[PDB]
């Protein structure tokens, strides 16, 4: 059933531009918030973007605010993500990630970080430096 | 114990066995009447016992004679296998009195009479439906006794007859007379005789067994009624023109009797055409089960369902069908094949049957009462279970109204359950129609995850498309067969079909409003049909009073075929 695949990526010069999607295929659960993680080979992995499931709420990281653009499309279930003025410090295993929204005090609240039901297979991005 | 040693010889039947059809008067006339008798110069086997397998099979009727004098011979029994697993007659005769009953008894390898115990004869007696007491029957000379069974009525006729000192059958007439009949309604395959032995003692015994068979038997009535002769009407062709005449006499001339036709030998099989094969290996086994409330569905057409390898793909227990067999999907043809594969709750497996309610039937999965298919649950606790609990599986909870047979509802909104407006947000009554299953590995057997396909079949309504790989094996070329093609039960001999059929026919009409070119949908051919040789016989006799020599002519047919 819920299985995620990603696309794109590949070796960059800096400041230069790319795009990456993670497709969400057999999702059933009525509202979620899928998050992007990357990890760089000796650091461990952390959070990057994520938004509503409901409206789009955006919430940016601080290392990659404004630098990093993420879109969330219904009609074929997937998250496009937008780089561009990338740095030496973006070299990581770039990964995708879906899980369910947190229910406290009757409200709907979207919490990423840890704790996450699934992941994909991810890529990797490289810059020449 | 076995002490008893029996051979057996052979002899005709001549002409014996013949005994009042219905119990009614007549004088001076001849009766045709339809019923079992024993049809003439047949089979007879001479048994004689001396002091052993007395399985001797029952069929339909029995025939029994016999020549002692010294009373060896004692009542009978009847039944199927004669054991204690089944029934078994038990008609005993006695100097004083005659006893039946039924009842499951244990008979030995030789039932026998001690001479006055039946132990030998049944250990015990358990559970037993009928018993009944009458006037014995049985009282130089020869003693013929004819029992049958129709429709459940056990009837005896018998005679004692004068006889001189003669080796054989003794030639002449004497009929039989009624004298019983009884309700037991009860299948009898075969029989046995019972012997009474002093004590043991050297003894001897010889009788004559014959089987019966339904013929048509004419017979005379002389002025007092007693019949004095009959004439068979399927021994040989004269038999026939005495039947078909009504007379005993038959003067010189030309006479027609009946007609011949070739009979049919076998069937032949014409399934829908064979390209390629049922994918089921991707329904039964794909990683993945679609939810309660919405259900996936995969239609099958135009290939051969192998049910036989289904039990290679899941680890299922059995079937369970209702308007089909499991074992008999290989035959049985369908033009549709519909599955519905998703994941329920344990104790939800046998929410899934017709005439059934609960909260999956009315609010996620509902199947007509008429439901013709096969159903397959097994357990999935080793791949739908996590230790934190799954959460993916969801299932309706409030709906409106009863869901129709077929209808999926996949839709999600906020249920209200008050009388002011939801407004979208679920506040006081208002809730969500969707609960998350809790799977857990260590649930109980009831709340396990569970995977449920059901296959439904389309019956006969379109050119059918999924069914066993039948061959249809040609019927040869000059062959008088029968044909049963998609309903139409027919028979000929049948050729191959030169006729222009354009590839929209598929039936062929002659002149006399009938079929003569018939289409196999294994293979487009088209099959040429022409009625199998038959025709007329006459007989040319002279009068009776010279001889019974005659001449049998088949009309219209030389002799080449029967
Ligand atoms: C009587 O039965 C035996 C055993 O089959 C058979 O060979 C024989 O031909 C029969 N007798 C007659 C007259 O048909
Ligand atoms: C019929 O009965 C009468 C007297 O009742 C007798 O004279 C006659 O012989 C009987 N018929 C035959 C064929 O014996």
């Amino acid at each position: 059933q819920v299985q995620l695949q990603e696309s794109g990526g590949g070796l960059v010069q800096p400041g230069g531009s790319l795009r990456l999607s993670c497709a969400a295929s057999g999702f059933t659960l009525d509202d979620y918030a899928i998050g992007w993680f990357r990890q760089a080979p000796g650091k461990e992995r952390e959070g990057v973007l994520c938004i509503s499931a409901s409206g789009g709420s955006t919430l940016y990281a601080d290392s990659v605010k404004g630098r990093f653009t993420i879109s969330r499309d219904k009609d074929k279930n997937t998250v496009y993500l937008q780089m561009n003025s990338l740095k030496p410090e973006d070299t990581a295993v770039y990964y995708c990630a879906a899980a369910g929204r947190l229910d406290l005090g009757s409200g709907y609240v979207c919490y990423g970080y840890y704790g996450t039901d699934y992941w994909g297979k991810g890529t990797q991005v490289t810059v020449s430096s | 114990v076995n002490l008893i040693t029996r051979t057996q010889s052979y002899t005709n039947s001549f002409t014996r066995g013949v005994y009042y059809p219905d119990k009614v008067f007549r004088s001076s006339v001849l009766h045709s009447t339809q019923d079992l008798f024993l049809p003439f110069f047949s089979n007879v086997t001479w048994f004689h016992a001396i002091h052993d397998n007395p399985a001797l099979p029952f069929n339909d009727g029995v025939y029994f004679a016999s020549t002692e004098k010294s009373n060896i011979i004692r009542g009978w029994i009847f039944g199927t296998t004669l054991d204690s697993k089944t029934q078994s007659l038990l008609i005993v005769n006695n100097a004083t009195n005659v006893v039946i009953k039924v009842c499951e008894f244990q008979f030995c390898n030789d039932p026998f009479l001690d001479v006055e115990s039946e132990f030998r004869v049944y250990s015990s007696a358990n559970n037993c439906t009928f018993e009944y007491v009458s006037q014995p029957f049985l009282m130089k000379n020869l003693r013929e006794f004819v029992f049958k069974n129709i429709d459940g009525y056990f009837k005896i006729y018998s005679k004692h007859t004068p006889i001189n000192l003669e080796r054989d059958l003794p030639q002449g007439f004497s009929a039989l007379e009624p004298l019983v009949d009884l309700p037991i309604g009860i299948n009898i395959t075969r029989f046995q005789t019972l012997l009474a032995l002093h004590r043991w003692t050297a003894g001897a015994a010889a009788y004559y067994v014959g089987y019966l068979q339904p013929r048509t038997f004419l017979l005379k009535y002389n002025e007092n009624g007693t019949i004095t002769d009959a004439v068979d009407c399927a021994l040989d062709p004269l038999s026939e023109t005495k039947c078909t005449l009504k007379s005993f006499t038959v003067e010189k001339g030309i006479y027609q009797t009946s007609n011949f036709r070739v009979q049919p030998t076998e069937s032949i099989v014409r399934f829908p055409n064979i390209t390629n094969l049922c994918p089921f290996h991707e329904v039964f086994n794909a990683t993945t089960f679609a939810s309660v409330y919405a259900w996936n569905r995969k239609r099958i057409s135009n290939c051969v369902a192998d049910y036989s390898v289904i039990y290679n793909f899941a680890p299922f227990f059995a079937f369970k069908c209702y308007g089909v067999s499991p074992t008999k999907l290989n035959d049985l043809c369908f033009t549709n094949v519909y599955a519905d594969s998703f994941v329920i709750r344990g104790n939800e497996v046998s929410q899934i049957a017709p005439g059934q309610t609960g909260n999956i039937a009315d609010y996620n999965y509902k199947l007509p009462d008429d439901f013709t298919g096969c159903v397959i649950a097994w357990n999935s606790n080793k791949l739908d279970s996590k230790p934190s609990g799954n959460y993916n599986y969801l299932y309706r909870l409030f709906r409106k109204s009863k869901l129709k047979p077929f209808e999926r509802d996949i839709s999600t909104e906020i249920y209200q359950a008050g009388n002011k407006p939801c407004n979208g947000v679920a506040g006081p009554n208002c809730y969500s129609p969707l609960q998350s299953y809790g799977f857990r590995p260590t649930y109980g057997v009831g709340h396990q995850p569970y995977r449920v396909v059901v296959l439904s079949f389309e019956l006969l309504h379109a050119p059918a498309t999924v069914c066993g790989p039948k061959k249809s094996t040609n019927l040869v070329k000059n062959k008088c067969v029968n044909f049963n093609f998609n309903g139409l039960t027919g028979t000929g001999v049948l050729t191959e079909s030169n006729k222009k059929f354009l590839p929209f026919q598929q039936f062929g009409r002659d002149i006399a409003d009938t079929t003569d070119a018939v289409r196999d949908p294994q293979t487009l051919e088209i099959l040429d049909i022409t009625p199998c040789s038959f025709g007329g016989v006459s007989v040319i006799t002279p009068g009776t009073n010279t001889s019974n020599q005659v001449a049998v002519l088949y009309q219209g047919v030389n002799c080449t075929e029967v």
